[PDB]
């Protein structure tokens, strides 16, 4: 399989990053009838899943890992039909409520109760925490008041400004920082030791954490294909590969610097449908060009500036609205305005 | 040993232990010597007593054994609309009223009525409060409610003129902090000096929301099992709180003005998964409380921090949000 | 003797004849029941012009004395389920009826758009099954929310709002069909209050004859509930917003006008200012708006129209 | 029968025609003409509008005023009436909104970008795309179903990392190997329970210089025969 | 019994401000006929005083066993008000001749299958049985319940005539009001006397003494759970008198020791700010804008603190400008 899933450490004892986080998960597992409602917050591809997944092999041993994914049949009260997939363990279950929209507060109100009828505990991971609902966040408050007894929940999120406070309150909060660069340089050095990757110099590495900007999956998965591309032999000028909707943004952020012109703008519009047809999320195309744009050397303090605030704007617009080619064509006129 | 919050473990039992609500006390004992208990309007700051005085009085009327049967409390907020919350109070206004036994009789003045409180009234819509005095309209010979409530003003006026209000001043930082140090004592908490303090501070003198911090504190401590002193930066980790050197470097990033420099810190910052609501939350209590900033400054960065705030409240990116708050406070 | 009826419904339209708006749609309709075989259809418009109304017109015509059971309409909203309504459906296509040879059994869907797609797929294929026997007519408010074969084999019916000329030409026949005293300024204030609503115009008119007989412009805004058009255009047009926030404390908020009806009026108002600039407009329109999105979702305070009232002004001076 | 399909574009047409407003023009053409131009139809004329309000010469501009600061403000107030259309359409059915949606998705962006059109009115490519990403979106959430036994990452994660490293180790070998990569490929699929159509639905996600198609149309046919033959001659965990 | 049963008038003539809806009904009521009827308007105005004052005039002293009074959004539902109507249209008297009445108060408050199922039974009762619809709002009753009625609507009564009837109010219950709470509970209630005559009796029952002790403002906006107008104009002066530091200490510390929300200090203080003579238009423009603004996103939720902190930036900045 590949490098970034085979070397995906299975027990707390393999964990190499965040030494506090692992003893203090280390002392939560050593107590486990007193576990308490955790949510772990952090940003992407830090290792969140990894260590939740690492307390319940550390709690309930290595059946965890006997995953299985099944598909439950829900009905709302309009008489509506609704299919979650769960994937469960013989001691867990996992959710991703979000993926039911609004609809998701009673698929929860379900389902938790379902397993609280069934059941000394079964421990429920909630993936995409802050996207549910604030009715969701609150059946998910009255079933932690209800059901604590039989109900453990792991949420894991990316920003907890989401989460409401009373869920704050009564579950306890873990931060998951990125890891630094000379960590996912140890990882990655030991990945290269694993596979019998040929390397001139570990200053490859770093420049591959450099690149991932803390993200250890993708600084992971960018090392497989680094060692792919040069026949498993890493050279000191070998270039970083980035993923083909970036190199595509990027393309796109030379070309409104370039020219700023109403059809530059309307090629920009093909750009953008060709990037949204193929599952990149609007959200994560304004943060990657804005990004990209506020990189470029030519520009002055006042473009910048001016390119951040509308940013903003139509992030806010984005998260407001239903058509995302809307808002991204407004910020990137808006961006070719200010930058004359 | 038991398992229980400490919110609930240290609750008074009378109305004698209620420390800083002379008033509310004196008022609440004026109307319990009264024959009539009439409908209630706890109104107050958040972490004064007003479900702990609720809860005493409920006591010295009904007994300890009988208190559990003629009592139900709800939540206002609660979801499904008011449908859910106004059907339980039907159920149990129609359910038949507990007989008291002997000893409860001879031993306490048990009225005929039953008590139903509601918690965070206020955050009641208008139809809601409106259906809630309809409920207490029909069943007012039997039922009597007490609302408990930050606002007071958010409570409409006909449902508000039924109630007799009982105001409860915010806890002195002596009292809140005496309060505190006790419960830490009486369950051997370790702390190191201003722990509570800051708990205080973050609670912002919420007395609630400071059990519950310290609370998780002695709980992480315990983890911890090294039998040091639970510390600040403890508390402020287990309340989402970023450390005050991370926010004077953020001010000091936002005072050289340099959008590369901030464009790095804030690129940096997000990597370590601080909330970007408690940043804004910090740098509004910095900026706007320090004497160092004319009133000009305070004006555009109060309305800058608000912008700020609502685009952060709608569900958006952080680090973008962020990113625009600190060019722009930069460029005042 | 006999029990009284309203306007709007002894007037409703009964045959195709009796519509007054959507020139194009109403002959293709009238052409297909005309030369019978009545195909599949589909008819998308905004909530509350009348679809249903026209499909049983259509319905009516087609059928005559059969209407009573050779029509079913159902809701596929209904909360009874979709599996439900599709075995009445069922059940209705495989009745048997001794319609004429050149008719057929009707079926009259409605938010047909809120369907799943695997809901329409069997729909299509039922509507295959039974194509000889009963023919689907269904309506949605988003054309595009309902699937490639339903479009391709259904006929495009689109249903509008109604324009004034035809809710004028309505209130004229009505006027003949029932003596009433009517003037000039009363239809357009009857027109201007209702923006396409035939039905909230009927019974404007209708409660307008009960109580003062005479159809004049100040019988008609004392029948109507919303604020004034003459106190609205005073608000918006005058030169001091001192003056406008005057206007709306005393003659608007303080006489018991929902800011609903306050912010609707001054979009209708402003919609007609012919002496003030197009573009002008335009902005006093976008700040209206605001402020009636505002209201729509809770927060329709009397700040909201205040601060639409300083907005305008600031437009207005610039 | 055709003309229906061709009245949204007499409608974008008639709406960006700089012509009607231009003062004499407002006046013979009122703002309730042009309202009654969008709630003709109200599904396609703001589709319109956002698609061929970038194709006009525009004669509306003001002094000082370039053609791209004119369009940005349209882009603008299409936005905004994209917000006021989702608010619209949710559960509040909030149908009363329907004239200020008009006025912020097609009168006002085609006020400020009116004139002549340089070209064709081109129909709304937003539908088409539309479809195009339900599609693979759908696609994407099978094949994330497929490996979410192996893979610690969400659907979006798996798009924007994952893919890039499964085509290295699903079509790269090919190119190389001839179809001495197919029991390597085989390998890799099985340990991620992926089928030969998620093989396919795969190869489709990527862009820019990443795509695949003519790629794939350069393999040997000998070579893909191989390796479905060898992918259907042998069992496969489920 | 409450005050507002008891102070209901007798007869038509005491009714006051709606002379004209009088005069209209009593057309009917002098010609002995009654047709379906729908009083629409604010709460307070007298829409049931006056029909229960016309049923008095018609059906004399045994109006009791003619007439029945419901109130439609009652909590034993549809179902036992429905049953109710049926009985009392199937039931039939010695005496009972022409129309049974049945007024139904808050009738806008059902839903539309409770509204259908209504206008089925009134029209299932129409020959022997005539009935009234009183409703805050005609537009939030259905249509098709709607054209079945007469509509009456009901204009907010004058304060002459509310400082009239809280006169006869305080004379028959001998109490003494101040001129001062007079005024606040008129601007408190805006002219519903549902609102005047309750509050009047809850602040009589807070009196320690009922016939002594007189009813001051700050009693009557306690009753009400108002914003007093001293506490907002002292925020209002801090706000633009004194510096950063001192004004947020002050707006906290009021509006979180009387427990006023920001949404209502906003309204009370643009309320005083009306009042106000500037001399720049812009003020008043930034005031209004940035105001609602604020308001409009703590109806979303947000921080509170923040949220207060701008409002007294909005303030300041706006009256910078003089
Ligand atoms: N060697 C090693 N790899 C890790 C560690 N933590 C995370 N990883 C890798 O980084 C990836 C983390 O992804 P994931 O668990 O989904 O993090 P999340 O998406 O932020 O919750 C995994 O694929 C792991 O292979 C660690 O402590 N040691
Ligand atoms: N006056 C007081 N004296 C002693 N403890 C208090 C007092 N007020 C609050 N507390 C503490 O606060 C906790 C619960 O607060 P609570 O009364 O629920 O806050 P609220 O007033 O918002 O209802 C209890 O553990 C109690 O010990
Ligand atoms: N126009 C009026 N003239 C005289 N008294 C009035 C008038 N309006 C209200 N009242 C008094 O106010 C009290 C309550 O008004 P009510 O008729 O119950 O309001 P609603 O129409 O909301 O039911 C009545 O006792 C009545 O005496």
């Amino acid at each position: 399989s590949l490098w970034v899933d085979k070397y995906r450490p299975k027990s707390l004892n393999a964990l190499s990053h965040n030494e506090e986080l692992t003893n203090f998960l280390k002392s939560l597992s050593d107590q486990p009838r007193d576990l308490p409602h955790l949510l772990l917050y952090g940003p992407n591809g830090t290792g969140k899943k990894t260590r939740c997944m690492a307390l319940l092999e550390s709690i309930f041993g290595p059946g965890v890992y006997r995953l299985k994914i099944d598909v439950r049949q829900f009905v709302t009260a309009s008489n509506r039909k609704l299919e979650l997939n769960v994937v469960s363990s013989p001691y867990h279950l996992e959710i991703t409520p979000s993926d039911m929209g609004n609809n998701d507060r009673i698929v929860i109100q379900e389902l938790l109760k379902e397993v609280a009828q069934m059941e000394r505990y079964k421990c429920v991971i909630i993936n995409e925490a802050n996207s549910l609902t604030k009715d969701a966040q609150a059946a998910l408050r009255r079933t932690m008041e209800k059901y604590s007894k039989n109900i453990r929940l792991i949420m894991v999120c990316d920003s907890m400004s989401p989460i409401i406070a009373p869920i704050k309150s009564r579950c306890l909060l873990i931060r998951c920082p990125a890891p630094s660069d000379s960590e996912i340089s140890t990882i990655l050095s030991d990945v290269v030791t694993n596979e019998r990757i040929q390397l001139e110099t570990k200053d490859i590495l770093k420049r591959i954490a450099q690149a991932s900007n803390g993200n250890l999956r993708v600084s992971l998965l960018m090392l497989e294909s680094m060692a792919l591309n040069n026949e498993l032999a890493l050279k000191s000028s070998s270039p970083i590969i980035k993923p083909d909707w970036i190199i595509v943004i990027h393309k796109l952020t030379r070309k409104i610097v370039k020219e700023r012109s109403v059809n530059s703008l309307i090629e920009c519009r093909a750009v953008l449908y060709d990037l949204l047809a193929h599952c990149i999320p609007a959200n994560i195309i304004l943060k990657e060009l804005t990004f990209s744009l506020l990189d470029v050397e030519t520009l002055n303090t006042t473009n910048k500036s001016s390119i951040i605030e509308y940013s903003s704007v139509f992030d806010e617009r984005l998260s407001l609205g239903n058509k995302a080619i809307f808002h991204l064509e407004g910020f990137i006129a808006k961006v070719m305005c200010c930058l004359d | 040993l038991a398992q229980q919050p400490w919110v609930e473990k240290y609750r008074p039992k009378n109305l004698d232990e209620v420390t800083a609500q002379d008033h509310a006390v004196t008022v609440l004992k004026k109307t319990l010597k009264s024959a009539n208990l009439p409908h209630m309007l706890f109104y107050g700051p958040p972490g004064t007593g007003k479900t702990s005085t609720i809860l005493a009085l409920t006591k010295e009327l009904y007994g300890p054994d009988l208190m559990k049967s003629r009592i139900l409390e709800l939540n206002a907020s609660d979801e499904r609309g008011i449908s859910i919350v106004r059907e339980k109070v039907k159920n149990f206004a129609r359910l038949t009223v507990s007989k008291p036994s002997k000893h409860d009789l001879e031993n306490y003045p048990c009225p005929p009525y039953k008590i139903i409180i509601l918690d965070e009234a206020d955050s009641m819509t208008a139809d809601a409060q409106s259906a809630l005095r309809r409920t207490m309209e029909t069943y007012s010979g039997v039922t009597r409610f007490c609302l408990i409530c930050n606002y007071v003003t958010r409570i409409i006026d006909p449902l508000a003129s039924r109630c007799s209000k009982f105001r409860f001043k915010a806890l002195d930082a002596s009292n809140a902090i005496d309060r505190l140090r006790f419960i830490s004592e009486q369950e051997n908490v370790k702390c190191d000096d201003g722990v509570l303090e800051r708990i205080l501070d973050i609670s912002a003198g919420d007395l609630r929301r400071g059990i519950t911090l310290l609370q998780s504190a002695s709980k992480g401590a315990q983890y911890l099992g090294d039998g040091k002193n639970i510390t600040s930066t403890q508390v402020e980790e287990l309340a989402g709180v970023v450390p005050h050197d991370i926010l004077i470097e953020i001010v000091e990033k936002v005072k050289s003005g340099d959008f590369d420099e901030i464009k790095k810190y804030v690129n940096t910052f997000m990597k370590s998964g601080w909330s970007a609501a408690s940043v804004v939350n910090q740098l509004h209590e910095y900026y706007i409380t320090n004497d160092n900033f004319d009133t000009n400054f305070k004006n555009q960065i109060s309305w800058l921090l608000f912008t700020t705030d609502s685009r952060l409240n709608n569900g958006t990116n952080e680090h973008i949000q962020l990113l625009n708050l600190l060019v722009k406070i930069s460029q005042l | 003797l006999s029990l009284q009826l309203p306007w709007v419904e002894k007037y409703r339209p009964q045959v195709l004849s009796d519509i007054v708006g959507n020139k194009e749609t109403i002959d293709r309709l009238q052409q297909i029941a005309k030369d019978g075989n009545m195909p599949h259809m589909i008819i998308s418009g905004m909530p509350g012009i009348g679809k249903t109304t026209s499909v049983h017109c259509l319905a009516h015509e087609l059928l005559g004395r059969s209407y009573a059971d050779g029509v079913l309409e159902l809701n596929a909203s209904d909360d009874r389920g979709i599996d439900v309504v599709r075995n009445q459906i069922k059940h209705f296509a495989q009745k048997k009826l001794h319609l004429p040879p050149g008719k057929h059994k009707i079926v009259i869907l409605d938010e047909a758009d809120s369907m799943t797609a695997g809901a329409q797929q069997a729909l299509r294929r039922t509507m295959e099954l039974y194509s000889n026997s009963t023919r689907f007519a269904f309506a949605c408010n988003q054309s595009n929310k309902i699937i490639e074969p339903l479009q391709s084999r259904c006929a495009i019916l689109r249903y509008s709002k109604l324009s004034d000329e035809d809710v004028l030409k309505r209130l004229l026949q009505i006027i003949k069909l029932e003596d009433v005293k009517y003037t000039n300024d009363g239809l357009e204030a009857i027109i201007f209050t209702a923006e396409g609503d035939m039905r909230q115009a009927i019974n404007n008119l209708q409660s307008t004859v009960a109580g003062h007989g005479l159809v004049n412009a100040d019988n008609v805004f004392k029948i109507v509930d919303s604020p004034h058009p003459l106190i609205v255009k005073k608000m918006l047009l005058a030169s001091n917003l001192e003056d406008s926030i005057q206007i709306l404390r005393t003659d608007l908020w303080k006489k018991g006008y929902s800011s609903i009806d306050i912010v609707t009026t001054s979009f209708r108002v402003t919609k007609n200012l012919a002496q003030v600039k197009e573009s002008v407009r335009l902005e006093m329109i976008k700040e209206i708006g605001l402020t009636h999105m505002r209201i729509l979702e809770g927060v329709g305070t009397y700040l909201q129209l205040a601060s639409m009232l300083a907005k305008i002004h600031k437009l207005n001076n610039k | 029968e055709k003309n229906i399909a061709l009245k949204p574009f007499d409608i974008a047409h008639k709406m960006l025609d700089g012509q009607i407003y231009s003062d004499i023009g407002s006046r013979n053409f009122t703002l309730n003409d042009k309202i009654a131009l969008y709630f003709d139809d109200f599904d396609f004329t703001p589709l319109m509008i956002q698609e061929n309000y970038l194709s006009t010469r525009p004669s509306v501009l003001k002094p000082g005023q370039s053609h791209l600061e004119a369009v940005a403000e349209a882009a603008n107030c299409i936005s905004l009436g994209d917000i006021v259309e989702k608010k619209i359409r949710s559960s509040e059915q909030l149908w009363s909104l329907l004239p200020l949606h008009a006025v912020l998705s097609s009168v006002y962006p085609a006020s400020k970008v009116a004139g002549h059109m340089a070209g064709r009115i081109n129909f709304t490519a937003w539908l088409g795309q539309n479809s195009k990403s339900a599609k693979y979106y759908r696609l994407l959430q099978e094949i994330h179903y497929h490996t979410r036994l192996g893979t610690s990452t969400d659907k979006i994660g798996l798009r924007l990392d994952y893919l890039p490293t499964f085509r290295k180790r699903l079509l790269d070998p090919f190119l190389k190997q001839g179809a001495d990569a197919i029991s390597s490929v085989i390998e890799v699929m099985d340990d991620y329970y992926l089928t030969k159509e998620d093989w396919d639905s795969i190869m489709e996600f990527f862009v820019g210089p990443d795509v695949t198609t003519a790629i794939i149309k350069k393999i040997p046919a000998t070579v893909k025969s191989g390796f479905t033959r060898k992918y259907n001659s042998m069992t496969h965990p489920v | 019994l409450p005050w507002v049963e008891k102070y209901r008038p007798e007869t038509l003539d005491e009714v006051y401000g709606q002379n004209e809806v009088i005069t209209t009904v009593r057309k009917f009521v002098d010609e002995g006929k009654l047709p379906h009827l729908l009083f629409y308007g604010p709460p307070g105005t007298g829409k049931t005083s006056t029909i229960v004052a016309l049923a008095r005039e018609i059906y004399g002293k045994n109006y009791s066993n003619m007439v029945l009074e419901l109130n439609a959004s009652d909590d034993r539902g549809i179902d036992v008000v429905r049953n109710q109507i049926k009985d009392f249209a199937s039931t039939r008297q010695i005496f009972s001749k022409g129309f049974k009445l049945i007024i139904l108060d808050e009738a806008d408050a059902m839903t539309n299958a409770a509204q259908n199922a209504l206008r089925r039974v009134i029209e299932r009762y129409t020959k022997n049985t005539r009935f009234c619809v009183l409703a805050n709002y005609a537009h939030k009753l259905t249509p098709a319940l709607l054209s079945r009625c007469t509509r009456f609507r009901f204009q907010p009564l004058p304060q002459e005539a509310i400082e009239r009837r809280i006169a006869n109010v305080l004379v028959h219950e001998k109490l003494k009001l101040s001129p001062n709470a007079e005024k606040a509970l008129i601007e408190l209630s805006n002219g519903d006397m549902r609102r005047v005559l309750n509050v009047l009796q809850s602040c009589k029952a807070t009196l320690d003494n009922p016939d002594e002790d007189e009813i001051s403002d700050d009693v009557i906006y306690e009753c009400c759970g108002a914003p007093r107008p001293s506490d907002l104009k002292a925020v209002l002066k801090s706000i633009l008198e004194d510096d950063w530091g001192t004004a947020h200490y002050t707006l906290n510390k009021v509006r979180s020791a009387k427990g006023l929300a920001l949404i209502d200090l906003i309204e009370g203080i643009v309320k005083i700010l009306e009042d106000y003579e500037l001399q720049n238009e812009e003020t008043r423009v930034h005031l209004l804008t940035k105001l609602a603004d604020i308001e409009y996103s703590i109806s979303k939720g947000g921080n509170d603190q923040i949220q207060g902190s701008a409002v007294i930036g909005a303030i300041k900045a706006s009256f910078e400008n003089e």
